[PDB]
């Protein structure tokens, strides 16, 4: 059914920002083959 | 840098707050508008030279950190 | 001139300790070989 | 480095990057950008019309020793 002769309806900027973004972030890990992860930092734990 | 940018002169204690170290601009932007609400201030623009700058721009903060590296 | 009886190494540490690094850097530069050129990866 | 001929030279550039938006987004400033916000309502705020600015140094609160 034809949504302007409904009340449906979203602003443009909405349908752009998304768009656009949502690429951004895809490209981003696109240009991912490696992911280093280095430990954080261990309670001493020292035997001594 | 903000000295040789808006050309004017730092002042030191308060006596001194003279005419002279004035930095003669035009306008001065405090913007909020496109994501994020988040703002930042532009001045434009000083008559002196040899100061540049630009603002980069890019979701997660992982391009930011990238663009700005690139 | 050049014979049979010289003349025996000393120590061979020497020589195994130096093909060590030549690999544990090698590697390195090895697995870091993927973001070379536009067709390059992060 | 300009009319200045060829040297060894030193960034004063600054880029300063907020999360906001896309790569395409940024842009060059024709001036100057600072990190820091306005007083905010404080407070009372930008950009006082045509502007002249002012490199205050040292203390501003009830003269101290
Ligand atoms: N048009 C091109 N086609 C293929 N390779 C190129 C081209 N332009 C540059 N390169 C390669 O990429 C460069 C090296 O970049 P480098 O600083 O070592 O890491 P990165 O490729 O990620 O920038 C070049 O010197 C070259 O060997």
């Amino acid at each position: 059914v034809d949504e302007i002769h409904a009340g449906v309806l979203e602003p443009t900027i909405s349908k752009v920002k998304s768009l656009k973004s949502a690429l951004e972030a895809c490209v981003a890990i696109l240009r991912i083959d490696t992911m280093i992860t280095v430990d954080p930092e261990p309670p001493k734990e020292d035997p001594h | 840098h903000i000295a040789i940018s808006t050309n004017g002169r730092i002042v030191p204690r308060f006596q001194d707050l003279s005419k002279d170290k004035l930095g003669t601009c035009s306008r001065i932007y405090e913007q909020e508008f496109g994501t994020t609400k988040d703002r930042m201030l532009i001045i434009e623009q000083s008559k002196e030279t040899k100061t540049v700058t630009c603002f980069v721009r890019g979701s997660n903060k992982m391009i930011v950190d990238e663009a700005e590296r690139a | 001139i050049i014979v049979k009886d010289q003349g025996n190494k000393k120590r061979q540490h020497g020589l195994e300790a130096k093909k060590s690094h030549i690999l544990a850097a090698r590697s390195v530069a090895s697995i870091i070989k993927t973001s070379l050129g536009p067709r390059g990866l992060d | 480095m300009d009319k200045d001929r060829k040297d060894v030279d030193f960034d004063l550039i600054k880029m300063q990057g907020r999360v906001g938006g896309s790569i395409s987004d940024s842009k060059l400033i024709n001036g100057v950008i600072l990190d820091k916000d306005f007083s905010h309502p404080q407070m009372p705020k930008e950009g006082s019309d045509g502007v002249k600015l002012a490199i205050l140094t040292c203390p501003f609160e009830p003269p101290k020793p």
